[PDB]
Protein backbone atom coordinates (compact mmCIF):
# COMPACT_ATOMS: atom_id res chain seq x y z
CA UNK A 1 0.00 0.00 0.00
CA UNK A 2 0.80 3.69 -0.15
CA UNK A 3 3.10 4.86 2.64
CA UNK A 4 1.44 7.51 4.80
CA UNK A 5 4.04 7.80 7.58
CA UNK A 6 7.61 6.46 7.26
CA UNK A 7 9.74 8.29 9.81
CA UNK A 8 10.76 11.80 8.87
CA UNK A 9 12.80 14.75 10.12
CA UNK A 10 12.96 14.61 13.92
CA UNK A 11 13.37 17.66 16.14
CA UNK A 12 15.84 17.60 19.02
CA UNK A 13 15.17 19.38 22.30
CA UNK A 14 18.78 20.35 22.97
CA UNK A 15 22.29 19.99 21.60
CA UNK A 16 25.13 18.97 23.90
CA UNK A 17 28.65 20.23 23.27
CA UNK A 18 31.29 17.52 23.64
CA UNK A 19 34.11 20.08 23.97
CA UNK A 20 35.05 22.14 27.01
CA UNK A 21 33.76 25.70 26.73
CA UNK A 22 35.12 28.99 28.00
CA UNK A 23 32.78 31.08 30.17
CA UNK A 24 30.39 33.17 28.11
CA UNK A 25 27.17 35.16 28.28
CA UNK A 26 23.91 34.51 26.46
CA UNK A 27 24.13 34.97 22.68
CA UNK A 28 20.99 33.25 21.42
CA UNK A 29 17.38 34.38 21.62
CA UNK A 30 18.57 36.29 24.70
CA UNK A 31 21.54 38.59 24.09
CA UNK A 32 23.37 40.01 27.10
CA UNK A 33 24.29 43.67 26.68
CA UNK A 34 26.86 43.61 29.47
CA UNK A 35 30.60 43.16 28.97
CA UNK A 36 31.85 39.61 28.48
CA UNK A 37 33.45 38.02 31.57
CA UNK A 38 36.91 39.38 32.28
CA UNK A 39 39.66 36.75 32.29
CA UNK A 40 42.28 37.47 34.95
CA UNK A 41 45.66 35.74 35.29
CA UNK A 42 45.78 34.92 39.00
CA UNK A 43 47.17 32.29 41.38
CA UNK A 44 50.58 32.22 39.72
CA UNK A 45 52.77 29.52 41.24
CA UNK A 46 56.04 31.34 40.45
CA UNK A 47 56.68 35.05 40.84
CA UNK A 48 56.51 37.25 37.74
CA UNK A 49 56.35 41.02 37.17
CA UNK A 50 56.77 41.72 40.91
CA UNK B 1 98.05 -10.89 66.43
CA UNK B 2 99.30 -11.73 69.92
CA UNK B 3 102.94 -10.59 69.67
CA UNK B 4 103.11 -8.02 66.83
CA UNK B 5 100.16 -5.86 67.97
CA UNK B 6 100.64 -3.54 70.95
CA UNK B 7 97.45 -1.51 71.47
CA UNK B 8 93.81 -2.08 70.56
CA UNK B 9 90.79 0.20 70.18
CA UNK B 10 87.23 -0.87 70.99
CA UNK B 11 83.90 0.73 70.09
CA UNK B 12 80.27 -0.20 70.57
CA UNK B 13 78.98 -2.55 67.89
CA UNK B 14 77.51 -0.55 64.99
CA UNK B 15 73.79 -1.09 64.61
CA UNK B 16 74.06 -1.36 60.82
CA UNK B 17 75.74 -4.77 61.05
CA UNK B 18 73.46 -7.79 61.29
CA UNK B 19 74.29 -11.51 61.55
CA UNK B 20 73.08 -13.81 58.80
CA UNK B 21 70.94 -15.76 61.27
CA UNK B 22 68.82 -12.68 62.02
CA UNK B 23 67.88 -11.99 58.40
CA UNK B 24 64.17 -11.79 59.28
CA UNK B 25 64.80 -8.53 61.14
CA UNK B 26 65.39 -7.02 57.69
CA UNK B 27 61.86 -7.86 56.52
CA UNK B 28 59.91 -4.66 55.88
CA UNK B 29 56.80 -3.46 54.06
CA UNK B 30 56.42 -0.75 51.42
CA UNK B 31 53.07 0.49 50.09
CA UNK B 32 52.54 1.70 46.52
CA UNK B 33 49.29 3.52 45.68
CA UNK B 34 46.89 1.92 43.24
CA UNK B 35 47.71 2.32 39.55
CA UNK B 36 44.08 3.21 38.81
CA UNK B 37 44.68 6.63 40.38
CA UNK B 38 44.87 9.54 37.93
CA UNK B 39 46.69 12.72 38.95
CA UNK B 40 45.20 15.94 37.56
CA UNK B 41 47.50 18.35 35.73
CA UNK B 42 44.71 20.79 34.78
CA UNK B 43 43.83 23.84 36.90
CA UNK B 44 40.31 24.60 38.03
CA UNK B 45 38.40 27.41 36.30
CA UNK B 46 35.94 29.49 38.32
CA UNK B 47 32.98 31.11 36.56
CA UNK B 48 29.45 32.39 37.06
CA UNK B 49 26.56 32.88 34.64
CA UNK B 50 24.85 35.69 36.55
Amino acid sequence: GEIIYDGGLSSKLADVVDKTTEPHNADGAVKDGRIAPVKLDLEKQKLDKL
Amino acid sequence: SKMNVSYRLYIKTPACLLPLSDYMRAQHDYVSPSSSRVYIKDPAVVYTRS
